[PDB]
């Protein structure tokens, strides 16, 4: 049993067949598996085929967008010591791993940043989605428009003292026009003042009522000082149709931080195509927990 | 309980004196005991009862089912499982859940299937306890002079005991003192007559012997006296009795098909894993996550559907078993019938009809046939003649026995006679085509009449004639044909009379001899007129001097009787050849009858021949003729005993119709071992208690249900509520029926798990996100397999399945290879590769084209990530990529359910085209329907992505597993093409099931 079913000498068989047989049985499957190999290449092919490469065919799933953030914290909580330096580093390390593509060096020449108003405006459409008048050109955001969070001054970013900052960020849609709230009698208490039309509103604020208080100023810097994103940077073309393309972006500075303690910071940008989910805690607002320990 | 003790053949004290009796057990043969003695020795050993059986609780028979088949491939995985959540849960408050569900699902398919297997296990116990009657029975011992009537339980050893014509004998006795009295030794014994106990001794075997009664035995006619020599479990039948329950079950052979299939499942198991081992350390991880890997390989490959659908597919035979009155106890004994290969039966009882029959008659020098089967569903004998009118006068006449008063109900054969078992016989058949008998009995009155003589070996009557134009006397005698052919001088023949030449008396001694050859019993029937100028009405022949003329009679005609076998008995054995069956049989009876009727049911085929029968037919000595000319032999019991194994082996080896005669109990069993020492099934067919130790060696255990015995019924497995023989040839093609289906069955449970599978094995070698989920492999393993594979039972035959031989336990097996390489080979593959062909469909629709997916899961699981680009540009959020990836689950499911409909259908049949067979099973079109309705029902009900997370699908995406479907039925069609048109070929030896 064991060893005949193994290798016998009478028969010239291994494991139960002869040579001719493991050939006969290898190539049957070498062949199948090749014919399999070629029908899913070619059903492959055929979808390649189908789909158009300047748009995705169901644009449903991601509407209204999100709303992220750098940097990168774990559960949505910002801790760390103002005296530890080895505390705030996987921070830093994300907050200049966002900012280190609005390099001056990166946007030059006229393409394919073009200079655009310095005050928010307008939309701007450079076209359809084809590939008529080749690359689009996209508007220039420079660093220095964030004033004390741009890891030029003070590379920490904040941090080091006890002022920390946040870069907001909406999630680029393609063909999205974000479209912002009008000045008639129903509009929230805090968007009434500086209504810049031209420009989507985002505002910070504490969970809980109590919360409140230990809240300090929340010091917004953004492109015209606006607490906003201007509509000119929109709509987007895609990838394809557009690269070496910036989204705007918006700091946001936590000032007077009540020491050891966890505040729960909820921010939500405002605008008629955006809308928020009880179940996605990302679209159009955000939630952060901040605990300067020192 | 010494079994080598308890294996041995029945010893006695038979041979002994009725002094020497009396003084080794203390007894007066005329006062027999005291009461106070009897009572010393009635506390000193125990109660004349045998012990009842070990019994056993309800839980118990629960533990059993739950702890079984494969309840333990599932009481692991569930254990597994709750590991797996109790890890998770106290490592981290977040885990995710697919454990905790996963383990109390799979818990719940084993407890669901021990509580079907149980209802069904006590559902046969309840009908088997409203059998087991029991009213009480009180015998007759004297003691200190004086007759007395004490229950059964309180005789002892020594006492004198009486019985009488119609009461059982309650311990061994030694008959002291007899008066034409008989017993029925038929369920100890199998002797199909009357023995009559003398208290004389006769022969060396107590079997044999006449001056011993034995237990459980009845006192046909007479009285008799007798000292009790064995009481208590220590009788005959309670040595076999403790025997049976002694013994083991064995191993039923379905079960040691299951046994395998987890073999090969396991080896399977094993093999992925390690093999995926090596190959994710050569992608780089670690020892702690590969070693994880090789885990969760393992779990994926556990059909838990095939425990139920295997369960169900049981269940459903044995219902079409119990509409024509085939009861099983156990669920498995079901295919051991159709697997069977040697059946030994019994011929008393079983093979029988335990009651006597007219069936041949002489008279006109002409052989007449009666029909002597149970429902009268045969042949008439022709009664038109005067002759037959006179033999009916004769037989109805001279005759004592009368039917037991309140019979008016039960049919003409099933009623109760009081009398002798040829009287009995006589009675029934002139009942039967001649009308009552109580007036044709009335209508003549009976004179005088002379009983039966030791001497005159004749009874003879005299009565009136009913003629209202001959006041005559009517004289009527029966008896031995000799007696009474030297009794004669005249002949009825045709009605008229002739002389009695030696021409008729030559053919009346042929007519003898083929009635006699036949294994029946003749008697001789006669009549004369008596001159009423020489006896007048008015003289009384009183029974002192020769009233009657002895001589000058005239023989009307000779009548045999026979016990005649069971309707469907010839035809069965017939059935039972055909299918390659060896019949064997196997009685304790006396050989001259046993041959007769082996070679009347078809054991020994007419025309072969006995070593004797060549002998006498040469005229030369038995010991010159050569055993290979001889195909059929007949093994006499005495000489069974001195034989070697090697000797039973040749035996079986070398002759093709045996049958083994005058057999003890015992020896039974060893004819059983003897048959399987060599590697074959064996079903046992029986009735009385010494067929008790045959049925439950045997691989399946057939007892009669209203003729056996309440040892050998509660020792059985299969059991005969109606008695009718014709259940054991439907048995046997419903055990193959339904096997062939459960190969069907396991195909296509089988193969839907490569597409469950490689979803996680590309996930982990080429860093994709999740193609199926778990809660969705739940869906399909217990939602839309399961009808379909309950429906593949009710498959009908596709070629003759009562032509083929018996299937080799040996080579052909349940799950060989031959499925593997189709269902894990080319089928699943198909569809494994249809699912991932709707998922890249899904992701390339919304965004993610198959360049960018590779490479993407540590980004697409990370819960911190709100922004990740797809091939165009946009950035998706956690939650809404999360949406895709289970949407993408939802079609993968579907497109299961898609593939599996070409899989249910070219696993319907195994050779045979469909456009041959057909669609007639309106169960599998069910099965399509529902299987479908539930998969939409999953996917468009309002609440589905907060419970089970399934969303719905748009109406385009339904259609991208079609062709993958259409081509598997091709493929399979084509394949199923090349087998019928070649016969033997590589695809039969290689894709053949
Ligand atoms: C509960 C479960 C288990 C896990 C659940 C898990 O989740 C959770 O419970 C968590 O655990 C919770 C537990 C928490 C526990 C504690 C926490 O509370 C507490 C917290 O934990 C936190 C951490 C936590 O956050 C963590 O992160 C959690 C995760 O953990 C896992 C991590 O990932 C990862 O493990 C981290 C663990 C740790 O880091 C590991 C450390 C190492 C062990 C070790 O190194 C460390 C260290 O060294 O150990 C030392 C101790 C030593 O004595 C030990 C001795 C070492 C022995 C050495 C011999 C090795 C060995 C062994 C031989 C046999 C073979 C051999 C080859 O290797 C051979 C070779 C020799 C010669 C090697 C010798 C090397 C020597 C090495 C040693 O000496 C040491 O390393 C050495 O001493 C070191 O000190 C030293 O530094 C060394 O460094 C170097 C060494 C190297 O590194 C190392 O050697 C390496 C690399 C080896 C490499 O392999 C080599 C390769 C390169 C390779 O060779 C190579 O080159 N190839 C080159 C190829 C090449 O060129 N090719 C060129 C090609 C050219 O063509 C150096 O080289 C050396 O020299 C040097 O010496 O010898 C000592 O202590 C220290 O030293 C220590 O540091 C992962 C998870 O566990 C967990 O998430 C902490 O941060 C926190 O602080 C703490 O508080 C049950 C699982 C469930 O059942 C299952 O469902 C499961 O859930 C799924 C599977 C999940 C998956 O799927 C999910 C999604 C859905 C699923 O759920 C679905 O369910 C899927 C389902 C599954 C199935 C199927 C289907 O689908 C569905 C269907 C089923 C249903 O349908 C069915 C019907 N069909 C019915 C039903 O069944 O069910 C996914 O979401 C999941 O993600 C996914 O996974
Ligand atoms: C985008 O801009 C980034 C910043 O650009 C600088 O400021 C702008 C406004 C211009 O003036 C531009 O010209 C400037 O460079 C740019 O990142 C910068 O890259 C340089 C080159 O590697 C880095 O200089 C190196 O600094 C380290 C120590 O850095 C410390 O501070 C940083 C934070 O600033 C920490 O992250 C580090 O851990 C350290 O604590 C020096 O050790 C290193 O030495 C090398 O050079 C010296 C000569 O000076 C040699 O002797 C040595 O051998 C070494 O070769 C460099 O001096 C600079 O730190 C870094 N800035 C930041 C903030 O990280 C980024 O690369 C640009 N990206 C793109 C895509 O254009
Ligand atoms: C991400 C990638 C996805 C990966 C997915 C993988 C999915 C896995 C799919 C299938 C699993 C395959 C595992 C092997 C299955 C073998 C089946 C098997 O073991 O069944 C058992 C049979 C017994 O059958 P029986 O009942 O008739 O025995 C009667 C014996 N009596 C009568 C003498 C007692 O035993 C036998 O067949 C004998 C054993 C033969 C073993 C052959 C091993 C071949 C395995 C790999 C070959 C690879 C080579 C590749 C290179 C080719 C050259 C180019
Ligand atoms: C591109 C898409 C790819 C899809 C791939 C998957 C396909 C799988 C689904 C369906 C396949 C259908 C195959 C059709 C086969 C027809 C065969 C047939 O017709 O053979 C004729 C038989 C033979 O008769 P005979 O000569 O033996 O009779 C003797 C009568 N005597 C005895 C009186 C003389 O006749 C009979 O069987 C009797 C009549 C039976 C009539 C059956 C009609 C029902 C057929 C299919 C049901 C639909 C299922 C749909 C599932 C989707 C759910 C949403
Ligand atoms: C011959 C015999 C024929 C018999 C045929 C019988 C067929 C029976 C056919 C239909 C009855 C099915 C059961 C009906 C279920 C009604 C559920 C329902 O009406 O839910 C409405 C609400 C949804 O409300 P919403 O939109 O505001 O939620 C918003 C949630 N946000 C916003 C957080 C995402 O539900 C909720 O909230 C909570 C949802 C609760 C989940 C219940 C689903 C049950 C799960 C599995 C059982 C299915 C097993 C399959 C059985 C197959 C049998 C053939
Ligand atoms: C004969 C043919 C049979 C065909 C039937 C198909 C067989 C099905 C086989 C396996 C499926 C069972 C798997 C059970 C899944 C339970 C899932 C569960 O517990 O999820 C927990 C979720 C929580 O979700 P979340 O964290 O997102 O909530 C966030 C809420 N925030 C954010 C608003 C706070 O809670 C909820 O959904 C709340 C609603 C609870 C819904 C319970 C539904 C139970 C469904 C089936 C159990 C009965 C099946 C028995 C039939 C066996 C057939 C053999
Ligand atoms: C034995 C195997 C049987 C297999 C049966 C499979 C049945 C499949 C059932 C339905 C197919 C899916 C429905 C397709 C709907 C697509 C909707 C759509 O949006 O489509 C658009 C694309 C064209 O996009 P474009 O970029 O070129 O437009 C350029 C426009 N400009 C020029 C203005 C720039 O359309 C396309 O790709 C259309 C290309 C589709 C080619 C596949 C043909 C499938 C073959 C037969 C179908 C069955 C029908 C006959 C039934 C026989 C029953 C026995
Ligand atoms: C999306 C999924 C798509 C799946 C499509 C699958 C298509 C691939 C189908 C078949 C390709 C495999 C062909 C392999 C040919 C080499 C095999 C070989 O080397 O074989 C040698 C033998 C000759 O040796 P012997 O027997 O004389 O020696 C006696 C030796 N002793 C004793 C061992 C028996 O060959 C023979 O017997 C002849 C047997 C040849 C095998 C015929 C199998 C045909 C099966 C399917 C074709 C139908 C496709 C329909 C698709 C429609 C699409 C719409
Ligand atoms: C920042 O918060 C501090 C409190 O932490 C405010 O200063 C306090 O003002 C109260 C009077 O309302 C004094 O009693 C405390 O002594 C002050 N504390 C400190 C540390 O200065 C301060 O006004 C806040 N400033 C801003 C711009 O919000
Ligand atoms: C019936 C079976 C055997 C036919 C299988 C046909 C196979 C060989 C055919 C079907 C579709 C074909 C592919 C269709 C499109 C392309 C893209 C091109 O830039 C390179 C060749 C490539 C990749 C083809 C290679 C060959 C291919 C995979
Ligand atoms: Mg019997
Ligand atoms: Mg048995």
């Amino acid at each position: 049993g064991w060893k005949k079913f193994l290798w016998d000498s009478e028969k010239k068989e291994f494991l139960g067949r002869t040579g001719s047989s493991w050939f006969k049985i290898f190539l049957f499957y070498l062949i199948f598996y090749g014919c399999l190999a070629g029908i899913f290449i070619g059903t492959i092919q055929v979808l390649l085929l189908t789909l158009s490469d300047f748009e995705p065919k169901y644009q449903d799933r991601v509407a209204p967008p999100g709303l992220s953030h750098a940097p990168y914290a774990i559960k949505t909580e910002i801790s760390f010591s103002i005296s530890n330096p080895k505390s705030y580093e996987s921070f830093v390390k994300s907050m200049h791993k966002l900012m280190d593509l609005y390099n001056e060096s990166s946007q030059a020449g006229n393409s394919p940043f073009e200079d655009c108003s310095d005050t928010p405006a307008d939309y701007i459409k450079r076209g359809d989605l084809d590939d008529s008048q080749g690359q689009k050109k996209a508007c220039r955001f420079s660093r220095m428009w964030l004033k004390n969070c741009s890891g030029l001054d003070d590379t920490t970013y904040g941090y080091a003292e006890g002022k920390p900052c946040v870069v907001a960020k909406l999630n680029r849609i393609i063909g999205f026009y974000p479209k912002p709230l009008k000045n008639t009698t129903d509009l929230p208490e805090e968007l009434q003042a500086n209504y810049n039309q031209y420009v989507l509103p985002l505002r910070c604020a504490a969970k809980r009522e109590e919360d409140r208080e230990k809240i300090g100023s929340i010091e917004y810097f953004g492109l015209g000082g606006y607490a906003g994103f201007p509509l000119q940077y929109y709509p987007y073309y895609g990838k394809r149709l557009q690269k070496k393309y910036l989204q705007p972006l918006l700091a946001i500075q936590f000032t007077n931080l009540t020491q050891n303690m966890e505040l729960r910071i909820e921010c939500k940008v405002y605008g008629e195509n955006i809308d928020y989910s009880e179940k996605d805690r990302f679209r159009g607002r955000f939630e952060v927990k901040i605990e300067v320990k020192s | 309980d010494l079994d080598e003790l308890k294996k041995e053949v029945s010893m006695d004290d038979h041979k002994l004196s009725l002094d020497e009796l009396h003084n080794k057990y203390g007894t007066d043969l005329t006062r027999g005991l005291t009461n106070a003695r009897a009572k010393e020795i009635l506390a000193r050993d125990g109660p004349n009862s045998l012990t009842p059986p070990p019994t056993t609780p309800e839980w118990i028979k629960f533990c059993r089912q739950l702890f079984g088949g494969f309840s333990i491939l599932l009481w692991i995985g569930a254990i597994l499982c709750f590991l797996a959540y109790g890890i998770q849960a106290a490592t981290e408050d977040e885990p995710a859940n697919d454990n905790l569900y996963l383990g109390v699902v799979l818990s719940t398919v084993v407890i669901v299937t021990g509580c079907f297997s149980y209802y069904q296990e006590a559902k046969s116990s309840r009908i088997m306890d409203s059998f087991k009657n029991m009213v009480p029975q009180q015998a007759l011992v004297i003691r200190d002079g004086e007759k007395s009537t004490i229950n059964a339980e309180f005789v002892v050893a020594g006492d004198l005991v009486e019985v009488k014509g119609g009461d059982r004998i309650p311990a061994d006795l030694r008959i002291i003192s007899a008066h034409g009295c008989k017993v029925d030794n038929s369920s100890l014994t199998g002797e199909s007559e009357p023995q009559t106990r003398s208290p004389e001794f006769s022969s060396e075997n107590p079997l044999e012997t006449r001056n011993i009664a034995f237990f459980s035995t009845n006192c046909v006619e007479g009285t008799a006296r007798g000292v009790v020599v064995y009481t208590g479990d220590r009788t005959v039948m309670g040595r076999i009795a403790t025997l049976a329950s002694g013994l083991e079950v064995g191993r039923t052979p379905i079960a040691i098909e299951i046994e395998h299939f987890i073999h090969i499942i396991t080896g399977v198991a094993v093999f992925l894993g390690v093999s995926f081992f090596i190959l994710s350390l050569i992608l780089g991880y670690s020892w702690l996550e590969a070693v994880i890997f090789l885990i969760g390989i393992i779990v994926a490959n556990v059909p838990e559907g095939l425990l139920a659908t295997v369960t169900v597919c049981l269940t459903l035979t044995a219902k079409r078993m119990a509409r024509k009155n085939c009861l099983v106890k156990n669920l498995e004994a079901v295919e051991t019938l159709g697997s069977t290969s040697t059946i030994c039966s019994d011929k008393t009882g079983t093979l029988t009809q335990n009651r006597m029959t007219v069936a041949h008659m002489w008279f006109d020098n002409q052989i007449h046939e009666a029909d002597t089967t149970e429902n009268q569903s045969g042949a008439a004998f022709d009664k038109t003649s005067a002759t037959w009118s006179a033999l009916s006068r004769i037989a109805a006449l001279c005759n004592r026995a009368v039917f037991q008063a309140g019979q008016d109900n039960v049919p003409i054969l099933k009623r109760s006679v009081a009398g002798d078992a040829s009287e009995s016989a006589l009675l029934k058949c002139i009942e039967l085509c001649c009308g009552s008998v109580q007036g044709m009995r009335d209508r003549n009155p009976k004179i005088v009449e002379i009983p039966f003589n030791s001497t005159n070996k004749y009874q003879l009557s005299i009565h009136e004639n009913e003629k209202s134009s001959e006041s005559r006397y009517l004289l009527v005698m029966k008896g031995a044909p000799e007696r009474i052919l030297d009794r004669c001088s005249t002949i009825l023949l045709n009605g008229a009379e002739e002389p009695l030449k030696e021409d008729m008396k030559e053919a009346f001694q042929n007519a003898y001899l083929e009635l006699g050859g036949l294994g029946e019993r003749v008697l001789g029937f006669c009549h004369f007129a008596l001159p009423e100028d020489k006896y007048n009405e008015g003289y009384p022949f009183d029974a002192d001097e020769p009233n009657f003329p002895t001589t000058d009679l005239c023989f009307v005609g000779l009548m045999a009787m026979i016990d005649p076998p069971r309707a469907a008995v010839p035809d069965a054995v017939g059935k039972c050849r055909s299918a390659g069956i060896k019949v064997i049989m196997v009685t304790g009876d006396h050989p001259i009858t046993a041959k007769a009727i082996a070679k009347g049911v078809g054991i020994i085929s007419e025309g072969n021949e006995t070593i004797e029968d060549i002998a006498a037919r040469l005229n030369i000595p038995i010991g010159q003729v050569n055993p290979r000319d001889a195909k059929a032999c007949v093994v006499h019991g005495s000489d069974l005993k001195d034989l070697s194994t090697e000797v039973l082996d040749d035996i079986l080896h070398y002759h093709t119709e045996i049958v083994f005669a005058r057999t003890s109990p015992q020896q039974k069993l060893i004819i059983v071992e003897g048959c399987q020492r060599q590697g074959a099934i064996v079903a046992v067919t029986g009735d009385g208690v010494n067929d008790s130790p045959a049925l439950k060696k045997a691989d399946i255990g057939v007892a009669m249900g209203i003729s056996g015995s309440d040892v050998s019924k509660q020792a059985a497995d299969m059991i005969l509520l109606d008695d009718n023989f014709a259940s054991i040839v439907t048995g046997v093609e419903e055990g193959r029926l339904i096997f062939d289906n459960l190969k069907k069955s396991i195909a296509y449970t089988l193969t839907s798990n490569i597409p469950e599978i490689t979803p996680f094995l590309v996930f982990i070698i080429g860093n994709v996100p999740l193609p199926l989920g778990t809660v969705t492999i739940l869906c399909i393993d217990l939602g839309t397999d399961m009808v379909p594979a309950i429906s593949l039972a009710y498959e009908q035959a596709e070629s003759d399945i009562m032509k083929r031989q018996p299937r080799n336990p040996k080579t052909d097996k349940l799950v060989n290879e031959r499925l593997i390489s189709m269902a894990y080979g080319q089928i699943g593959m198909i569809q494994a590769l249809g699912g991932f062909f709707s998922y890249f469909v899904i992701l390339a629709e919304n965004g993610f084209l198959p360049m960018d997916l590779i490479g993407k899961r540590v980004r697409w699981d990370d819960r911190w990530i709100s922004d990740v680009e797809d091939s165009f540009g946009q950035q998706w959020t956690y939650e809404q990529r999360k949406i895709v990836e289970f949407t993408c689950h939802t079609s993968f499911f579907i497109s299961i359910v898609v593939v599996q409909w070409a899989d249910l259908i070219i696993c319907k049949t195994r050779r045979n085209s469909i456009f041959q067979q057909g669609m007639k099973n309106k169960i599998l079109i069910f099965g399509l329907f529902e299987e479908t309705a539930l998969a939409a029902f999953l996917s468009y009900c309002p609440g589905t992505d907060v419970a089970l997370r399934m969303y719905p699908l748009k109406p385009s995406w339904w259609f991208c597993a079609f062709p993958y479907s259409l081509i598997i039925f091709l493929y399979d069609e084509m394949r199923r093409f090349i087998i019928r048109r070649s016969p033997g070929g590589w695809v039969e030896q290689e894709t053949y099931y």
